[PDB]
This record gives C-alpha cells, sequence and structure tokens, in this order.
C-alpha cells in the first residue's frame, strides 16, 4: 500500500520550515549523531533531549546574565533491572554523589561533613557571600539550612541550626515511605517531598529535585523523580545516577527488585557555555551501561556506607569540561 | 564501472566480543575505545559460560529470512552472474576450529545452510549435512548456485580477519559483552575509515552481565 503515504504529506502542511526551526547550531557538526539509523541505547534519551533543546530551545538569560536555551517538560525512563544508567559519553565519578545521598539519609544539613570527605558539591552554596545574598545573615557558614536531609527526616519541625538534634520532631517521611512500601505496596501516596513551601527562604537554595513517588508491582519497585530546574550539561548526568542508586537502596531494604527509574524534567535548560562541549558529546557513541551492586547484608536504609556500593564494568569516553574555559 | 560482491551476495558477519584481560593498567586511567571489546574465544571455546540473550539474538538474526524480498535478491544475483530468472534459509559460514567447538547436539545449525572452511578436512570427514570449501573463492561460487536469503560469517578470528581484509563484509552485527574474561583469540581491529557504526540497541543484562548489540556498515567515502 502507498495511498496513505500521500495523506501524510497533507497533514504536515503547517509544520514550520527548518530555517524557522529556531537555532542553527549547524547540525553538520553532528555528523555521527545524525548518521545513526537506530538509536535505541537508553543514553539517547538524554542525548536526544540535548539535541532537542539545542535545535528548538528558547533563548533566555537568567538573573545573572548567563544565557541558556530552555524547554519545558521532558520524561526519561531507565530499566534499572537491566543496567545502571551512568552516562558513557563522558567520564563521571560517583563517590561524591553517594556521600551526598548518605548525608541526606542521615538528615544532615552540615556542609562541613561533606567538605571533610573532600566532596565540594555544596561548598559554593554555603559561603558567607552566598548566604548573605540569600538574606541568611544569621546563618553560619556551611549551615545549608532546612534542605533535603532535614525535610526527609523532619519535615514540619522548626529549623534552628545544623548541630541541633531534631529527634522526634517533624515528619520522618523516609521512614514512612519505607513502611508504606512494605505493608501497603499498592498505596498511591508513597511520595517523598523536599519542597517544603514554608522553609524555602531558609534553605541555601530551594530543592531542584521536588519529589519522588514510588510504585510497587509483583515484587518490583519503580520510582518517579520530578525536577523543577535541570542543568542538562552538568547536573542531570549526576541526578540520574543519584536517584537510580537511591531506588536500589529503597528496593533492597524493602525486599524488592529495582524496576524503573522515571525522570520528569520541568524547566530543562542548556547553558550557552556548554554548547561546544555538548556537540562533542552527541557525536560519541554510547558504550553498554555498567552495573550497580549493593552490599546485600544492609537491611535498613540508615545502615549504608560508602564501601557498600560498587560500580562494575564502567566503560566510558574521555572526561569532558562542559566549560572549556581557561 | 563495477558492482560489489558483498552487496550482491549479501555477505555479513556476526560476532560477540568481551573485554580483554589486560591486567597491566586494567583499572585506573585506561583509555577506552571500540577495540576494548575484542575477546572472541579462549582455548577453543567461548570466554564466558553462557549468555543466553546473545544466543537468542544470534539465532534470530542468522535464521530470519524475508521470503517476500528474495526475488528482488534473486534478480540481482542472477543479473550479476549474467543469468536469468524447501523453505528459504540463510547461509552460515564457519572456520574448522569454529565448527569443532560446537556441541554435537547442535551441529549442524538448525534451519541454516551450514558451510565450513577447511584445508585439512574434506567432505568425507563429515557425517553432517554441510558444505565443505577450501578457498574463499569457492564460497562465492557456492553462493551463485544456492537459493538463500543472507550469508553470515559466523567466525573464527582467522575467518573474520580474511573476510574483512577482502572487504567481503557488508555489515557487522557486533555484540558487546560488558565483562572481562580470559581470551587467546581476538576479533580483528576494525578500521574506522572502512566501517562505521549506524545502530546501537537497547542495553540488557543476561547471566550477570550487561550487553548491547551494534551494527557496523561498510563505508563508501
Ligand atoms: N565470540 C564469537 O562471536 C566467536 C568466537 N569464536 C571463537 O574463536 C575461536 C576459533 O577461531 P580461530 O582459531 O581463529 O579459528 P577459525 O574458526 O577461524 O578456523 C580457522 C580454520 O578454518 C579454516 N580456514 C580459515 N580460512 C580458510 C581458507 N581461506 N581456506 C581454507 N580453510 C580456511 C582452516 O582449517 P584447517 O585448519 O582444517 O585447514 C583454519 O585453520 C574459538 O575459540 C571459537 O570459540 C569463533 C567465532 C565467533
Ligand atoms: O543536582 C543538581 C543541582 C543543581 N542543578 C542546577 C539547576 C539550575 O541550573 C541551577 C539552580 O538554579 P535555580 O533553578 O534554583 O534558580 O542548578 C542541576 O541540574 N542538578
Ligand atoms: C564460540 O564459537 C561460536 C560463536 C558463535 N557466535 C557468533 N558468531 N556470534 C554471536 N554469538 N553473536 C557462533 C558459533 O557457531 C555457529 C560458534
Amino acid at each position: 500500500d502507498d495511498e496513505e503515504e500521500d495523506d501524510f504529506v497533507y497533514f504536515n502542511f503547517n509544520k514550520e520550515k527548518e530555517e524557522k526551526n529556531k537555532n542553527s547550531i549547524h547540525p553538520n557538526d553532528f555528523q555521527i549523531y545524525n548518521s545513526l539509523k537506530y538509536k535505541y541505547h537508553p543514553e539517547y534519551q538524554y542525548l536526544n533531549i540535548i539535541y532537542d533543546i539545542m535545535m528548538n530551545g528558547n533563548k533566555q538569560s537568567d538573573r545573572t546574565g548567563v544565557g541558556v536555551l530552555s524547554k519545558f517538560g521532558y520524561i526519561m525512563k531507565f530499566d534499572l533491572s537491566q543496567y545502571f544508567p551512568l552516562l558513557t559519553t563522558k567520564k563521571l565519578f560517583l563517590r561524591g554523589i553517594i556521600e551526598e545521598l548518605l548525608w541526606f539519609i542521615r538528615g544532615e544539613t552540615n556542609g562541613n561533613t561533606l567538605l571533610n570527605k573532600n566532596v565540594r558539591i555544596w561548598e559554593a552554596n554555603g559561603t558567607r557571600e552566598f548566604l548573605d545574598n540569600r538574606k541568611l545573615f544569621h546563618r553560619e557558614v556551611n549551615d545549608l539550612g532546612p534542605i533535603y536531609g532535614f525535610q526527609w527526616r523532619h519535615f514540619g519541625a522548626e529549623y534552628t541550626n545544623m548541630y541541633d538534634n531534631y529527634e522526634n520532631k517533624g515528619v520522618d517521611q523516609l521512614k514512612n515511605i519505607i513502611n508504606l512500601i512494605k505493608n501497603d505496596p499498592t498505596s498511591r501516596r508513597i511520595l517523598l517531598c523536599a519542597w517544603n513551601v514554608k522553609d524555602l527562604d531558609q534553605m541555601a537554595l530551594p530543592p531542584c529535585h521536588i519529589l519522588c513517588q514510588f510504585y510497587v508491582f509483583d515484587g518490583k519497585l519503580s520510582c518517579i523523580m520530578y525536577q523543577r530546574s535541570c542543568d542538562l550539561g552538568l547536573g542531570v548526568p549526576f541526578n540520574i545516577a543519584s536517584y537510580s542508586i537511591f531506588t536500589h537502596m529503597i528496593a533492597q531494604v524493602c525486599n524488592l527488585q529495582p524496576a524503573q527509574f522515571i525522570h520528569v524534567l520541568g524547566n530543562a535548560h542548556v547553558y550557552n557555555n556548554h554548547i561546544d562541549s555538548l556537540k562533542i558529546q552527541l557525536n560519541r557513541i554510547p558504550y553498554p551501561f555498567p552495573t550497580l551492586k549493593l552490599n546485600p547484608d544492609i537491611k535498613n536504609i540508615e545502615d549504608f556506607t560508602i564501601s557498600d556500593f560498587t560500580i562494575q564494568n564502567y566503560v566510558h569516553h574521555e572526561k569532558i569540561s562542559m566549560d572549556m574555559a581557561a | 564501472m563495477m558492482e560489489q560482491v558483498c552487496d550482491v551476495f549479501d555477505i555479513y558477519a556476526i560476532c560477540a566480543c568481551c573485554k580483554v584481560e589486560s591486567k597491566n593498567e586494567g583499572k585506573k586511567n585506561e583509555v577506552f575505545n571500540n577495540y576494548t571489546f575484542r575477546g572472541l574465544g579462549n582455548k577453543g571455546v567461548l570466554p564466558w559460560k553462557c549468555i543466553s540473550l546473545d544466543m537468542k539474538y544470534f539465532r534470530a538474526v542468522t535464521t530470519y529470512v524475508n521470503e517476500s524480498k528474495y526475488e528482488k535478491l534473486k534478480y540481482k544475483r542472477c543479473k550479476y552472474l549474467n543469468k536469468e530468472t524447501k523453505k528459504l534459509q540463510n547461509v552460515v559460514v564457519m572456520g574448522r576450529t569454529n565448527w569443532e567447538s560446537i556441541p554435537k547436539k547442535f551441529k549442524p545449525l538448525s534451519n541454516r545452510i551450514n558451510v565450513i572452511l577447511s584445508r585439512t578436512l574434506k567432505k568425507e570427514d563429515f557425517d553432517e549435512d554441510v558444505y565443505i570449501i577450501n578457498k574463499v573463492e569457492d564460497l562465492i561460487v557456492l553462493l551463485g548456485k544456492l537459493n538463500y536469503y543472507k550469508c553470515f560469517i559466523l567466525g573464527g578470528s582467522v575467518v573474520y580477519q580474511e573476510f574483512l581484509e577482502k572487504k567481503l563484509i557488508k555489515k557487522i552485527y557486533f555484540t558487546r559483552i560488558n565483562s572481562t574474561y580470559e581470551c587467546d583469540v581476538f576479533f580483528p581491529e576494525i578500521n574506522e575509515n572502512e566501517y562505521q557504526i549506524i545502530s546501537v540497541s537497547d542495553v540488557y543484562t543476561s547471566n550477570n552481565t550487561t550487553l548491547d548489540f551494534i551494527i557496523y556498515k561498510k563505508t563508501n567515502n
């Protein structure tokens, strides 16, 4: 049949021209990327979004002056039962993000803890200058306020300082969702929310990862994470790893097998500064994903330690500086 | 003016490669590239015990035929050779060492036209329903006489090497086993200016290892 192959052209009579596409970016630079016929490797869910933003993104400058290309609403899915989605088109390290995760799970909000472990993820957000500009004049350096950790274990309590013992204060969401998963797996209220509207102005900065919702079917656990702001070039790669790892942890302590990890992106953006580097990346062919192994003896969400995690068979391309600035 | 033997007889190669055990700097700051996956076999057999998903994939590709496309292919071949117009099967070619490494209960490969390359052995040395050839030329000869869908070079490092050097491969179905094993035979290094990846599949886990399938296509310029 070939009659309907004609109707197709008609229905596409209003679609814009690819000069009015938006951004030129010149996609001749994407030699390899555009040559690939079938791109079924899960890494392409990330790469395709970067291509979509570069080609169709909206130009915007922030409150700083830095420019970005942005889009609104994207969704990615990774089958954790078949692999660990750690990008291969560029080198990534996970020691830092795992420590951050354990830091969250402990309910910590003390930046010094991470810095003592040589993890600088939150260093810039805990400076005198940064805190003062957030109007947090009465906040101690590196005291990030009521962020993730605090909200996960004490949502609702009044934040005082990073050294306080908030035991039995506020709602321990983490505990609650672990119990809902064990006893009431069909529940549709298994959510972990970091966006505490009341504490927003008290945090070094509002959470980028709003919430996590869980789903349980036939002994398998899936997770949806909603991100309000997503820096495609630098953050997302790490964010995908963090929550994938977290879903593994929650699954294990609940006697379940890891299924899907779903990443919903609200405001997705690419920094103009990362464009040259992202172009380089999109032309690299992904390698098969590695695997993630958790010490099977851990049975409580709070008992995990850095050496309980092992990333095996991580094959990847050369490291890339999204900035290339010197 | 000319037509290529690989396009006419649709000769393809299919393989599975793991990562090689190069203990020296096998961790740290080692550079990776498509040549990381090159382990073909170890001691006359596979480096790994059994990766069922690769077998299922191997079987699907080498046994699948599209009868509604044969005539298109027949015309082409008969045209090239300057000629005229049971169930259709694919042809699988393997080196002698490759053949003996197969468990008796699985020889010859079901639903496929089995062809074996050998000098030391002759038809009389085989009991199975298979073709025995002693030159790469005889394959071309045989292909011009048989009714088949596609021809797959199942392998042996030696067999792979000589078919690629002769550019008789139209595409390479390469399974990337993302795990390290001990190996004594390796897949030839693929020249990037001659073959380029055009497709990469989803990633899967099977028998304790992740893996994916990719396709290399012979370039023109
Ligand atoms: N992972 C994978 O996808 C694959 C792995 N393998 C592994 O590779 C190893 C086998 O490879 P290797 O040792 O290189 O052997 P091969 O399977 O390539 O067999 C080589 C032998 O085939 C014959 N042969 C090859 N070319 C010709 C020719 N042009 N004319 C006549 N005879 C020819 C010869 O037989 P004779 O000596 O009788 O003259 C020769 O010594 C095994 O360990 C097997 O398990 C093999 C295929 C695929
Ligand atoms: O893990 C992280 C942390 C931060 N960001 C990015 C998102 C924004 O680009 C910037 C924060 O800006 P606001 O959206 O808060 O204004 O940091 C990520 O993508 N991932
Ligand atoms: C170790 O010996 C063999 C490997 C393969 N496999 C392949 N050629 N490719 C693949 N497994 N994808 C096929 C064989 O005989 C028919 C033998």
